[PDB]
């Protein structure tokens, strides 16, 4: 699917003739399933049928369920996306710590390099030079924590020294919102690949279902940081709408200019293929 | 006799009496407007077992119970025919009536022979006697319950009406009166569909939630 | 009364093209404005000028020409939507 | 809601003519009737079907194609009048 | 919570006053939220509300969706306060090869023993004695392949020497149908346990995605072959009608006479708990 | 205006919009029966500010909103007579109408003289011109909310009707639509009385308990 | 749909499937003869809720299951229309079919332009494609149960038949097959009346004793 459908209004959803049926008192509209990529329910008054949920699982469409505050609550995870998952589990169990630390180190290098590119586009020579120094200083096992230092200097330079990631302000709320949406898309891509999402490529001690999808979604955070930096003065609603405009906007991949969903799908495919083939090629994404 | 609208997932069947409760005022008013405009609008579709869509002339819509006119030329004519059949089923009563009408015809014939002009006549029949008596239904002193009962009694007399529908008519009747209406509808075999905004307690009905979910309800 | 007028005719022959130009110039001289090709409209003051305009249009219609006439309110005229020849984000709800 | 639709586009190229035939066949398949060339109309049940029809028409519009959409009442749609066709010297004969 | 709520019938679900409202055509039932533990939807006609889904996210209860085939398709994944089953999957990833070989050998021994016992009930002493000899001769790593050797004896005894599993006939299609129903039930139980069904007890073949449930359902397989042997003359439709009555029929568990659903549930729970605790007790089922 | 029945202790006044709820189904159905039978039954009474009983002809009782035809013989008669009075108030306009009618009569008379068959005519009148034009109130109603508004307009136009009564007509309209109907009734000054089996939340209404006691609400 | 005969005390209603068992061979044969001769004889009277008597053309009588012809011009025509509606309900499939038909029409049009004569054509439609395909029901290899099931499926296609009646058709079917026939009849809503000399065990039916007493029977 190419289309992200967001329903913030109370209504009933049914599945008829390979068509999503939106039924409401005011109007009724039918949208084909093949065109639909992501389905987002932003309110608690929406009704749906389990048959439409089964058709969405067969169509491999990500379904997101939000709260009354409209923040995402829980998303649907299919058990079997493809038959290659059961064969990929043995490869994931057979993965090596050198390949995991190598691919994760290269991914963190791509994220820090993207932050230095964002500060370079923002015309900060000292900040992008320091972040570039941390990028050239990144090493295996991350003994110096140059990634966390790059994040602290990044947010502290962008939003001011008094700003922090632990604050409750709408800036950090929008950051966690964009990280939750991108984490949902990347997690759905990992579900398409079939590998276990709970197994991370960095720390084997940390146990989280979103760890792998976060490691894959690390290089794309600065894209959210840009719109968050531009709309920071706007209200949280307009910032959320501008965050929804990221799906409509297109970004330039190394090969050509593509949509965000295609870049995430192809990037995750190259990451899984590189993990199974033990680092044949590392996909690099630049702003 | 199944009725279907866009809000329903599957077409619902209406057999004997059926109580349809719409909890949403918007969907209820829109459905009633689609009931009055039914010929113009394609949203509400009522079809029989043949799947053929019934015309608005075949549909009978009733909202005001006391304002509807139960006395019509066809209803009174078919009613007089029914009374003539009831009198024809009994041979003795028909024989006596024939005797009396024959005596009256003899008297009037003698009075005609006494006149100077030449007069001819034919007969005085039973249908002409009923039409001269002016037999008709009385809605003047009738209560709303007796009015709806008389409407259910004359619905069999109406030939062209395929289905009878009442709009918010269950608010006047008590629970026991509703039980009598349904129990009589099961005997009359007619298809009646009631539309109420609020659910009635104690009777089987189809409930449409504000979520647009249709569920059967025993109470 | 808002008068919407569609105009058409086979344009192949040179005489037909000349007749089309003459009829279009006549429509412009009568106060009609061309929104797009074959699409025109004019604001008639009352039913009298509307009837007289109908008679005049019937008199000035070229050979094989065809004119469609429709009466429309101002609210319907402002609702006129002209599309001259695929959304990524579809929103069902408040449009924000 | 009575939908009056005008359709025009440059017909010169063969691809443009094929696109015109395809768009016309699409209009006929959707329930629209052609009163004359470029002139069509269709009776829409309500505003929702009208909006969906507008989106579909925008999606099916051919390249360089131009469509004019006007809303008219059903009684005003029946009021549609189709007319099908000052010189001092009138010549009946060869035009010289 | 404790009670596991499963919906096999058409119904609607709502949330009112910390009370789950389940509404079916026959009757309406209200269940407290704290009493419910795991929620499973068997059919595609069930209607639910996103508000109840959010309340379930706050209640941490696991939501399981199934297709028309009753095989579990997707489950609800919350972004925070994850369920304990996701923490239990790591132990399934830690399952030792010795415990898997012990449970697998016990399962094969139970299936072969049930086949020989069923042949004894059919009053064939030579074939049942041979299958019993193969049962007493079964060993770890399966060098003898006494299960595949007992197969041909069991089927050849039941349907005759001319019958085989490779041939295409209503008997083989009926066997695959019964194995599909039992695979759906056991797979639903494994999904209730939370363990990934892609990881199988058999170490040789990872091809099937149901391998865990397919290995767990083996001891109950001959119960299908009995009805298939009695009804073998009937058409495939009648064989499906006869196999559909197994859900209503009651069977004898070691402890007490029970329905098949409860027996498969207790067996699956004992299997999972035994695998996590490294072979405390092996559930044994005999016809 | 006030209405009085044996169940009430004192007659309650109905001014502008009024919502009356009857919590007893027997008293509600018997009350509607007393409304349709008001001419026959003397139990239910209505006393205006003059304290004078009114005939049933002055009472407008409307149950079905959509089933009530706005165009009637009496309504079209009063409307055509009203337009004829408006045209009669201006001598010059009526004179021009007489001139145009004289021209049309001269043309049609000439065409009749051109025919070979003898033709006799009388005249053309302004009333025949209005009836020929088909002047009537607008019959277009999208929803019951607009239809009830047209009923309020025609009711305010009719001088003979002193009261308009609706029976269970508030169940179709939403609470906001009920607020708009009450505000439009207060702006139109007309007297409207509603009869509902159950109470409506959010609006001021008179609740009649099963004990027969009447109490104000909101 | 009520049927009445002189032997019955009150007219019996036939709704969905109805199994009528006549224990007397004389009354059964006389009733079947009154079913074949129904237009001629006034003894057996079948009327709807309107009390109007249905014509023999509206009555559908069936005795031989395999000898009846299920394929008719009206049945095949309405069936082709139903298939055209099924193909019209899916926009994508209709679009693909339109594309293929467009290609074939292009080829045939080129072949027509290659000819020396001036040739004109119109279109190749979906109904013409179905008529060219020759879609029809196959009763040749069908079992009696599948034949009666196909008859219950095509009874909705028959417009003029008001009620379907089977004569001694329940002797061939097993109890489970009869349960499938009744359960399918409840979904199809059609009115089917079976006449059997002997009672069937396990199904609800109306029994007529040799005493001429009609009683409902659960088994
Ligand atoms: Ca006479
Ligand atoms: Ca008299
Ligand atoms: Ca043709
Ligand atoms: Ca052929």
């Amino acid at each position: 699917g190419w289309r992200t459908v967001v329903v913030n209004i109370h209504s009933k959803l049914s599945y008829k003739n390979n068509h999503l049926i939106f039924r409401n008192s005011y109007k009724t509209e039918m949208i084909h399933l093949s065109e639909i990529d992501i389905l987002l329910l932003e309110t608690t008054d929406i009704v749906l049928t389990t048959m439409l949920v089964k058709r969405l699982v067969d169509e491999n469409i990500l379904v997101i369920f939000c709260d009354d505050k409209r923040l995402p609550t829980a998303f649907l995870t299919p058990y079997y996306a493809r038959h290659d998952s059961s064969l990929q589990i043995a490869r994931q169990i057979a993965w090596k710590e050198n390949v995991k630390c190598e691919v994760w180190t290269a991914i963190i290098a791509q994220k820090i390099l993207n932050q230095s590119y964002y500060l370079g586009e923002c015309s900060f020579f000292e900040k992008s030079q320091s972040i570039m120094e941390l990028y050239h200083g990144l090493e295996r096992f991350d003994p110096s924590n140059r990634e966390g230092h790059s994040a602290r200097i990044y947010f502290n330079t962008l939003f001011g020294n008094d700003f922090t990631r632990e604050s409750d302000n709408d800036i950090n709320a929008a950051l966690d919102y964009g990280y939750t949406l991108l984490l949902s898309m990347f997690a759905r891509e990992v579900v398409v690949c079939g590998c276990m999402t709970q197994i991370g490529l960095k720390h084997a001690n940390q146990f989280n279902q979103f760890n792998l999808a976060s490691d894959i979604m690390e290089p794309f955070r600065p894209i959210i940081d840009r719109i968050v930096y531009q709309n920071r003065h706007n209200n949280f609603v307009k910032i959320k709408k501008e965050l929804f405009s990221i799906f409509s906007e297109t970004y330039l991949y190394n090969g050509k200019e593509m949509y965000l969903s295609n870049i995430v799908s192809d990037y995750t495919k190259k990451v899984i293929k590189a993990l199974n083939q033990l680092g044949e090629e590392i996909p690099e994404f630049r702003i | 006799m199944k009725i279907n609208f866009s809000l329903l997932d599957e077409p619902m069947e209406v057999n004997l009496g059926t109580v349809l409760v719409i909890e949403d005022v918007s969907v209820f008013a829109q459905l009633v407007k689609e009931f009055y405009q039914y010929d113009e609008q394609s949203n509400l579709t009522i079809f029989d077992s043949k799947i053929r869509s019934i015309r608005s002339s075949e549909l009978l819509l009733i909202t005001d119970i006391l304002g509807y006119d139960i006395n019509t030329s066809q209803v009174l004519k078919l009613l007089h025919t029914d009374i003539v059949s009831q009198l024809n089923d009994k041979p003795e009563v028909r024989s006596e009536i024939d005797s009396l009408v024959s005596l009256i015809t003899d008297i009037i014939m003698a009075e005609c022979i006494e006149n100077e002009l030449d007069i001819e006549y034919d007969e005085i029949t039973l249908l002409e006697l009923i039409k001269a008596l002016g037999v008709r239904i009385e809605t003047k002193s009738c209560t709303v319950f007796e009015k709806i009962f008389e409407i259910l009694q004359i619905f069999k007399y109406l030939v062209k009406k395929r289905i009878l529908v009442f709009v918010n008519s269950l608010s006047y009747f008590s629970k026991d009166e509703i039980y009598q209406i349904l129990e009589y509808t099961k005997l009359s075999q007619a298809d009646v569909l009631f539309l109420e905004p609020r659910q009635i307690e104690g009777i089987q009905q189809f409930i449409l939630d504000k979520d647009y979910i249709l569920m059967p309800y025993n109470n | 009364m808002r008068m919407i007028l569609m105009f058409d005719m086979p344009t192949d022959t040179a005489e037909e093209r000349k007749a089309y130009r003459k009829f279009r110039k006549f429509l412009l001289s009568e106060g009609f404005i061309m929104h797009q090709f074959s699409v025109y409209s004019k604001l008639l003051l009352n039913h009298t000028a509307n009837t007289a305009m109908v008679g005049r249009l019937k008199a000035n219609n070229p050979k094989k020409g065809n004119i469609t006439i429709l009466t429309v309110t101002e609210k319907q005229f402002a609702r006129m939507i002209y599309l001259y020849g695929e959304e990524r984000l579809v929103f069902l709800g408040d449009n924000y």
